[PDB]
DNA sequence: GTTATCCGCTCACAATGCCACACGCGCTGCTCGG
RNA sequence: ACUGCUCUUUAACAAUUUAUCAGAUCUGUGUGGGUGGCGUGUGGC
């Protein structure tokens, strides 16, 4: 069917991201989809803040490790096994088809 | 299937199939009360579609054709305004100034185009000349009831002659009756039109898909279409004269729905005849009163042609075997269940269907004293309906004593007569005691 | 698909003379005028004139897909890759026209960019 | 289907109510402070209001918002309002009395269009959208079919913020106790309105209620067969805060009974 | 996803008509549900022969947290951080003690994640459940010392025959050490499975030596 | 204190199960009494199997005796019946076991919220494993009154109205869920500061009064006496607020 | 002149009951459709 | 042709103030459920 299922992955963790991308390409291969490159784009800094009871007159800086996976042969097994196997929290999965 | 949010929508009125969701999800009595989520219908008895009513949020106020054109017009007397001007301002062809601002304009005065625009040039504010239904609504809601009531009261003891006093005592009677009851004059101008339950205006089908559109649905479709179009126009920057004419058209359509009588007609397509409005379902020889309420058709009776039968005694009357076997059927089922000759009701129905040699003895037993009512077609006076005891005969005619047939004003030119069977014990004994021929 | 600003009405730029009055009315299929009292028409005011003119200009410049989707309504999916799914429109878009839609993918809800053609009822 | 803004509102109310329940089982985390008469306001109010505002702005970054705390947050648009009470009956949540609710309604052109109240303790979810009606966890709501002031139950509230009417109020209640059967008092206007629309109590009335404490319930009782009014039969109840609500018969009877006992200040 | 909620159970769907049921004890006492939500759990019991529903999922039994960490903690699932044991108090507070084979592993600095992200994610997924990650030692005394963290005990008196352990906190920390309903203690008594005793760290517990001097 | 309480808890469990089960036949005045009788009957079965010697005291059956007349079972299978009549879910079962002219066992169980308060004299009153520590109010400032309108004692209507008027002038706010037993349980568990009602009955408050007294509170009549057992006039709560309430409410009474 | 008075003007509003039988019941050029 | 010339040895933590001694139930598918509205005309009495 139509091709470009492009997955962005914001993240603040490291090992679970490797695990997630690995099992994602694993599922793509268990389907047969022409999985494109995960292509780890350059890490993006983020000055965070602490919106709780502050200090007296800290999650302030963090490094978002990003992932760009792509599935361009979505037969039944891709979406089936993907919606079946959930992914841990702490990562953002804003996907696109277009 | 009922189109969603339509004149028959199941979500708004009720489920079509008895105790079954529309989408088909829920199908059992185990869910009496819940609403589905695929289509959102409350799975209950279909009978409720006979009861639930709908409402239409009219995109603009509109008059109620009854209180406008029912002499004497309620609004007219309630406002001391000639009906002609009220009609000319309702249908958007005039103006009415309200509250009588700094200008020399009275709160009840009307305006045409040139006067309105000239006063508008002379006064940009403190002068509110509104036109149409909502204008009259504001005019009503601004009027103080008991204030003007007591004003006219104190005034009536002041002036002459008795023609003014007559009209004014009529008006103060109206105002006193009004303020006495809980009514409020602004309710006389509809703002939300209630639409009849769907089942009471059923889209009756034909052999294929040629559903006979009952005219009520036609009128409602016309009105809701005007309303939807008018709302869409109200949203698109509202070209003033356009929306003016559209509100006029909607007012006309609603008037036609409440009563197709006044304001011309609303003829159906290619069938040159007016449509049954709501009032047309109440007034007349076909209105609910003279058609279903006062005299209702009876399910437990029959008719035939009367022969003479000059042998029966004065209280007896002939009765064909067919007619008795059809009428007293429940009594026959009861007697058969008593003697156990048919344990199940369906077995008894089969037995009556075959007319076993025992069913005739049973029938002869069950009417040995059970009276019956005979009636002539034009029942001019009290004797037009009498009570007899039936006697089984052959053929299909209804024998009756010659004397009472002289009493019925009944010849034997083929005049037909209707039969009736009083079934409750009170009615049997009543017919035996009051309307038996040996009493009249 | 073709719509109308307001059906049943037609707009003209006539003048006021009884001859022209009839000439307008003496045409195959029209009802009367729409304005002041019958036999004395009234003009659609110049403010409304320029208003409808701007509306006409806007509709003539940009042919634009209407029948939009409102943020927070459930909807099925007619997409190939995502056939027979259903989710809530998490954020709508018009020029991009690709319907940011949240839907249950691998458990938790996820936002997707399923385009207009891949959007079912509502 | 389901009204869109109604879906957003019910999701937001669900999240707020989950946060409420979370704060409930911890009589330590609540750190309140008194603001009015015989009532506190907690940090939980601020947390829930924040969650609601954020969830709304997620799918509606321009709608106007109204709240007892933040007053009126005027979004870039001003025709679509969201009247919010992250808590009705904060007094009860102080004492952990398990009877309270979150309330969210949407006004369009001044007319309430969708409304929800949510009791997290019984997991009850009163939804109501205009022209389609009110639902309790998937059941329709018709209000008590009672036809007179006999045997009825009357929900009410005592004006702990305007106790001057109390005496008058007392007389009112006294007069009503001549006819009605029993009263009800939960310290939660929204849930009182819901119960009315739920047919659980056959009538409600209160003297001097806050605007964002009924704007959700009033649509419920409207689309559940009931009607609302002030104590004089008018529509100014949105300003006076003086509410009566219930099926038409009981409302008419209550108004007829109270026409005398009432005071001219309220009318 | 669910279909129906009752006072004793709820009914779940898994697509392709796969229907399950979740009993009342399986659920948290305050977890609000609604037809449509996408609930997760652990498939603890099956009855391929039952007269009715056959699939049984829970969220309360302690294995739920094991599986949740397994899907969260990339360390776990490969057994580089073996989950030793865990005690729970449904939806309210669940302690857990794990071990590790590798020396350069920080179970407090890894299973928690970064400034409290992993365990916080598991909790917020669980619906507001307090969690206590602690290192499992191989000595019941030191282990229960670890268990009541946060606390501090200076009089550990163990008796293995009676399954008893006097593990008493500093005077003053009690209102925090015991905690409401003795949760911090209630879980400890379950985590090691021993009938503990937390009364007094510096008086009236050393009867022999105390009354001796 | 263990076996009696366990038996009573199982009885309340069965009662609440049957009540909640029958709560799902929607209907819109008699069948409520029918399921009332049914729950009372299964309670009676629980009484007959376990300890057939004790005697039963119900609003419905009056008093049904056995051999041990020293152990009375005061079981109201429903309090605030009108609520269940109107599907308003605020109602509970109230079990009480009095021994030697004195209440000793008390249980109040709401099946809707699953609230199971137990109480043994001396050792106190627990809830689901938690101890009810009463209310913290020392006066009638900002407090809540579990107030009850006498819909069965209309004779004291105006007197009660004047009393509650003085109160609301002094106190802060009322509550009334239409369930005397649950009102007593709630004022016991510190959920509402003080409680007071007019014209009650022993089968109603039999357990709630003990639930309150075990929570650092007191139960008395409108004159500080101890005849509230039968006069139906009850005021309860921690002693501070009860004193602060009586000191204001005495001077407008009639009994 | 005005104020009340009256007389012709126009419109609303009724037309026995039944029975039986028969016949018919939009459309149409714009709109959705391949 | 003519920016680039080691930065020095893989994560740096959340849970936290009375109170505790951890403290009955896995049965169905017996049973029913699974032409008409209006108009008009025609006659009859
Ligand atoms: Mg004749
Ligand atoms: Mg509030
Ligand atoms: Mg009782
Ligand atoms: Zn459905």
């Amino acid at each position: 069917q139509n091709q470009r299922i492009r997955i962005r992955l914001k993240a603040f963790d490291h090992r679970l991201i490797d695990q997630a991308t690995a099992e994602i390409v694993e599922t793509a291969k268990r389907t047969g989809a022409q999985v494109r490159g995960p292509i780890p784009l350059p890490t993006r800094k983020e000055r965070f803040t602490v919106l709780i009871s502050p200090h007296v007159n800290d999650q302030y800086e963090i490094r978002t490790h990003l992932r760009l996976v792509d599935i361009v042969e979505p037969t039944e097994k891709t979406v089936d096994a993907l919606m079946r196997l959930d992914l841990a929290a702490g990562v953002d999965v804003q996907i696109s088809l277009g | 299937k009922p189109e969603r949010d339509g004149l028959f929508c199941a979500r708004i009125f009720g489920p079509v199939k008895d105790y079954e969701c529309l989408c088909g999800k829920y199908k059992r009595l185990k869910h009496r009360g819940v609403i589905c989520e695929k289509c959102g219908v409350e799975v209950t008895q279909t009978k409720v579609r006979r009861e639930r009513m709908g409402h239409i949020e009219l995109a603009s106020p509109t008059a109620h054709i009854w209180f406008l054109k029912s002499l004497p017009s309620r609004i007219g007397l309630l406002l001391d305004m000639p009906l002609r001007d009220i009609e000319r301002v309702l249908y958007f062809e005039s103006y009415v100034v309200i509250e009588g601002g700094m200008t020399n304009l009275e709160r009840q005065q009307i305006l045409t185009e040139e006067q309105y625009l000239d006063a508008l040039e002379e006064f940009g504010d403190e002068f509110d000349a509104k036109m149409g239904a909502e204008a009259i609504q504001a005019l009503l809601k601004s009027m103080d009831l008991e204030q003007e009531c007591e004003q006219l009261r104190e005034e009536l003891n002041e002036t002459n002659s008795e023609t003014k006093r007559k009209k004014l005592t009529k008006r103060i009677k109206l105002l006193e009756a009004f303020v006495q009851s809980g009514n409020k004059p602004e309710w006389m101008i509809l703002t939300v039109l209630p639409v009849l339950p769907p089942d009471l205006r059923p889209l009756v089908p034909l052999d294929g898909g040629r559903f006979a559109t009952s005219d009520l649905n036609d009128l409602y479709r016309r009105v809701i279409n005007r309303n939807n179009r008018l709302k869409r126009l109200l949203d698109l920057a509202a070209p003033d004269i356009i929306v003016r004419n559209e509100k006029r058209m909607l007012q006309e359509a609603v008037d036609a729905l409440l009563d197709n009588g006044r304001r011309g007609r609303a003829i159906t397509g290619s069938n040159k005849r007016p449509l049954k409005s709501l009032a047309d379902m109440i007034k007349g020889k076909q209105g609910r009163f003279r058609q279903n309420l006062l005299g209702k058709r009876v399910d437990y009776s029959g008719r035939s042609v009367i022969t003479v039968g000059p042998y029966l005694r004065l209280h007896q009357c002939g009765l064909p075997k067919k007619m008795a076997l059809e009428l007293f059927k429940p009594f026959i089922y009861g007697k058969l269940e008593l003697r156990g000759l048919a344990t199940t009701i369906k077995a008894a129905k089969k037995m009556v269907e075959r007319e076993e040699a025992v069913v005739w003895d049973i029938l002869d037993e069950v009417i040995r004293e059970h009276p019956v009512l005979l009636n002539r077609a034009p029942t001019l006076h009290r004797l037009g309906i009498q009570a007899f005891e039936p006697v089984l005969i052959e053929g299909k005619a209804i024998q009756l004593h010659p004397l009472v047939c002289a009493a019925y004003n009944a010849d034997f030119d083929g005049d037909q007569m209707a039969v009736h069977v009083p079934l409750t014990l009170e009615a049997q004994l009543e017919a035996r005691a009051l309307m038996m021929s040996t009493n009249n | 698909s073709e719509r109308k600003f307001f059906p049943g009405y037609v707009l003209v730029q006539m003048v006021m003379n009884d001859a022209s009055w009839h000439l307008v009315r003496s045409v195959p299929r029209v009802m009367g005028f729409i304005g002041g009292t019958s036999d004395r028409p009234a003009p659609i005011s110049d403010k409304e004139v320029d208003a409808i003119m701007n509306r006409l200009q806007q509709v003539g410049d940009k042919p634009r897909p209407k029948t939009l989707f409102e943020p927070g309504e459930m909807v099925r999916v007619n997409d190939g890759p995502f056939a027979d799914f259903n989710g809530v429109v998490e954020e709508v878009d018009y020029e991009k026209s690709r319907l940011k839609v949240s839907v249950s993918i691998f458990g938790r809800a996820t936002p997707v960019e399923l385009d207009f053609s891949q959007v079912e009822k509502a | 289907a389901m009204h869109p803004m109604l879906n957003i509102a019910v999701r937001a109310a669900r999240k707020a109510g989950n946060l409420i329940a979370k704060n409930y089982e911890t009589p330590d985390a609540v750190e309140a402070s008194q603001k009015g008469s015989n009532d506190f306001v907690t940090n939980v109010d601020k947390a829930a209001e924040a969650v609601i505002i954020d969830t709304i702005r997620k799918s509606y970054p321009q709608h106007t918002i109204i709240t007892e705390e933040s007053g009126e947050l005027e979004g870039t648009d001003q025709d679509v309002q969201w009247v919010i009470d992250p808590l009705d009956g904060t007094t009860n949540f102080i004492k952990r009395l398990p009877h309270f609710a979150v309330s969210i309604a949407v006004r369009i052109k001044g007319r309430t269009e969708v409304a929800v109240v949510y009791d997290p303790m019984r997991n009850e979810l009163f939804t109501a959208t205009r022209g389609q009606g009110a639902q309790l966890n998937g059941y329709r709501l018709r209000g008590s079919t009672a036809r007179d002031l006999d045997g009825t139950i009357l929900a009410t509230g005592f004006p702990f913020k305007a106790k001057q009417y109390a005496t008058t109020y007392i007389n009112i209640v006294g007069k009503l106790f001549n006819e009605c059967a029993d009263f009800r008092r939960t310290g939660s206007a929204a849930l009182d309105l819901a119960y009315v629309a739920a047919g659980r109590v056959d009538g409600f009335f209160e003297i001097g209620l806050r605007p964002w404490d009924f704007a959700a319930g009033e649509l419920l009782v409207r689309e559940a067969g009931g009607i609302v009014s002030d104590f004089t039969g008018g529509h100014n109840y949105m300003l006076t805060g003086n509410i009566v609500a219930g099926n038409p018969r009981v409302v008419k009877a209550m108004l007829a009974n109270m026409r005398d006992e009432l005071s001219d200040a309220l009318k | 996803v669910v279909k129906k909620v009752n006072r004793d159970n709820i009914s779940l769907d898994l697509g392709n008509n796969a229907e399950a049921v979740i009993l009342r004890e399986d659920m948290l006492p305050r977890e609000n549900f609604r037809p449509g939500d996408r609930v997760r759990g652990v498939l603890y019991s099956v009855r391929p022969e039952a007269r009715g529903a056959q699939l049984f999922v829970t969220r309360s039994k302690p294995e739920m947290l094991i599986e949740l960490f397994r899907i969260e903690v990339p360390e776990i699932g490969e057994e580089v951080i073996e989950i030793k044991a865990a005690a729970r108090d449904p939806g309210s507070r669940a302690k857990i003690a794990v071990k590790t084979n590798d020396k350069r592993i920080d179970p407090v600095g890894a299973c928690v994640g970064m400034r409290g992200a992993r365990v916080q994610a598991v909790s917020t997924e669980l619906g507001g459940e307090r969690i206590d990650i602690v290192l499992w030692d191989d000595n019941p005394a030191q282990f229960v010392i670890n268990a009541m963290a946060p606390a501090d005990v200076a009089s550990i008196v163990v008796d293995e025959d009676k399954h008893t352990m006097d593990i008493a906190v500093e005077a003053g920390n009690l209102a925090q050490a015991i905690g409401r309903n003795g949760q911090n203690v209630r879980l400890a008594s379950q985590l090691s499975g021993w009938e503990l005793n937390v009364m007094t760290v510096d008086d009236l517990q050393a009867k022999h030596q105390a009354e001796a001097h």
